[PDB]
């Protein structure tokens, strides 16, 4: 959970940098 | 203050690798470990107490460090900001943060400037 809240939150930019 | 072990950091790049994509494992045994505990052991002997300048070790050394075969860029970013989040500074997403990253990557931005650019974003 504590990872998942953190890809939450950054979900757009982790989703570019794919 | 609280840092981000190499077993903590390979667990969120593997988090990552499953809820995003790209492809599995570490390029080689040990490399977290070093470049993670070179991390920590700077911070302690250069005498770091700036949150921001800690993030920027973390994201730069991630960055060009290499330790995954992939996603290295998105498990700099993400730890970095983990490691603000544990040490009570609020992040968001912004849309400064990929090139930002990209640029750590690739040498271009150093460390400091990475820190500045956090310190503005967050502090
Ligand atoms: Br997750
Ligand atoms: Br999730
Ligand atoms: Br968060
Ligand atoms: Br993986
Ligand atoms: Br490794
Ligand atoms: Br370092
Ligand atoms: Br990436
Ligand atoms: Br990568
Ligand atoms: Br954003
Ligand atoms: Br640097």
């Amino acid at each position: 959970a504590e990872f998942a809240s953190l890809f939450d939150t950054l979900d757009s930019t982790n989703k570019e940098m794919v | 203050m609280r840092h981000i072990s190499p077993e903590e950091l390979i667990a969120l790049h593997d988090a990552n690798i499953s809820r995003y994509g790209g492809l599995p494992g570490m390029s080689d045994p040990g490399r977290a470990e070093a470049i993670i505990g070179r991390v920590q052991a700077r911070v302690a002997y250069e005498e770091i107490t700036d949150l921001f300048e800690v993030s920027a070790t973390y994201l730069v050394a991630t960055a060009r460090g290499y330790i995954f075969n992939d996603a290295n860029k998105r498990t700099a970013l993400n730890s970095a900001l983990l490691f603000l989040r544990r040490n009570g500074v609020q992040v968001f997403d912004s849309p400064e943060l990929a090139d930002l990253t990209v640029g750590a990557a690739t040498g271009e931005i150093s460390v400091s400037s990475v820190a500045d650019t956090l310190r503005r974003l967050y502090g």
